[PDB]
């Protein structure tokens, strides 16, 4: 389904946008994955985010 | 015939170099052509060729800004080559120098750069500088980034980005070590020994292939503290131009 990274509260806050900006994080004048570094994802008190792309076990 | 004398340029263009008509004929150039000029150390840029009869044979005119960029003074010698492959910069980001925005308000872009880039097609290269007289003041700008890289031409289609912090003039030298052989005195035999073992294996690695030997790798300098060992090593590294760690 869409709840694997692209749903509600993942489009209100550009989580994919945050990840991509962290990737190309330079002045300089889509896919979401865990190949890189974290970028500060700050939300106000009283908001919980469960929309992180799942990872599943070792299988 | 790429060695020419340096003269002060009377004109007020940061990217114009004048050449004698005979000099232009020898190098096979045309009026308005862009050519690459390389000066001392590893500093080089591109300038628009102009024809000026008054110029003597083997001489060229460059303003003080070009002299500062090329790390040369009046009457010095440079190497000039044709630059016909220069393209047009599609997207350039440049920021002003802090000391040049002292009290200047308004849209600095429109005030200064826009008259300076009205079909001017001024050649630009990474790290270059250029001064524009706007109103009753003068503002300097630096080539922070260009696309396509490295050397290009700023045209109307180019997108100019003037967003960014002011460029303080102090850190260009205070925080950065750009020291050449001119900053070393009293030790020439040591400099020769270091150079003949550092530059030769790197600048001309094919010689040791030709003679079939492995040039020595390590080098160990020593002497009383404060004799400039660090400065000598820094100068050699900068002159060589190789990635220095
Ligand atoms: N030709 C020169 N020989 C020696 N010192 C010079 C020379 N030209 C300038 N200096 C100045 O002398 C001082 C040398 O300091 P430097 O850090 O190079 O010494 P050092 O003993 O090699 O250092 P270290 O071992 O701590 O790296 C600096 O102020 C440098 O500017």
């Amino acid at each position: 389904p869409s709840v694997l990274g692209q749903g509600s509260m993942s489009t209100r806050i550009d989580y994919a946008g945050i990840a991509n900006s962290s990737r190309n994080k330079l002045s300089k004048f889509m896919k979401i994955t865990f190949d890189g570094e974290p970028a500060k994802l700050d939300l106000p008190e009283g908001q919980l985010f469960f929309g992180f792309p799942m990872v599943l076990p070792k299988e | 015939d790429n060695m020419l004398l340096v003269d002060d340029a009377i004109n007020d263009d940061n990217s114009v170099i004048a050449i004698n008509s005979n000099t232009m004929d020898k190098l096979e150039l045309f009026r308005g052509d862009t050519v690459l000029v390389k000066g001392k150390k590893r500093k080089d840029t591109v300038l628009i060729v102009l024809i000026d009869d008054e110029l003597e044979d083997g001489a060229c005119r460059i303003n003080r800004v070009v002299r500062n960029n090329l790390r040369i003074r009046l009457g010095d010698l440079v190497t000039i080559h044709p630059c016909p492959d220069i393209k047009y910069a599609t997207r350039i980001s440049v920021l002003p120098i802090a000391d040049t925005i002292e009290g200047i308000t308004g849209n600095l872009f429109d005030v200064f750069l826009k008259p300076y880039f009205v079909e001017a097609y001024r050649p630009v290269r990474k790290g270059d500088h250029f001064v524009v007289r706007g109103g009753m003041r003068q503002v300097e700008f630096k080539v922070v980034d260009v696309e396509p890289e490295e050397y290009a031409v700023v045209a109307q289609d180019t997108i100019i980005h003037w967003e960014g912090e002011p460029i303080n003039r102090e850190d260009e030298e205070n925080n950065m070590n750009e020291v050449g052989y001119d900053d070393i005195g009293g030790c020439r035999k040591q400099m020769a020994q270091i150079r003949e073992m550092v530059e030769l294996p790197l600048r001309h690695p094919q010689l040791f292939k030709a003679i079939g030997i492995k040039p020595p790798r390590g080098v160990l300098m020593y002497g009383p503290p404060g004799t400039g060992k660090t400065l000598m090593a820094r100068a050699v590294a900068n002159e060589t131009g190789a990635f220095f760690f």
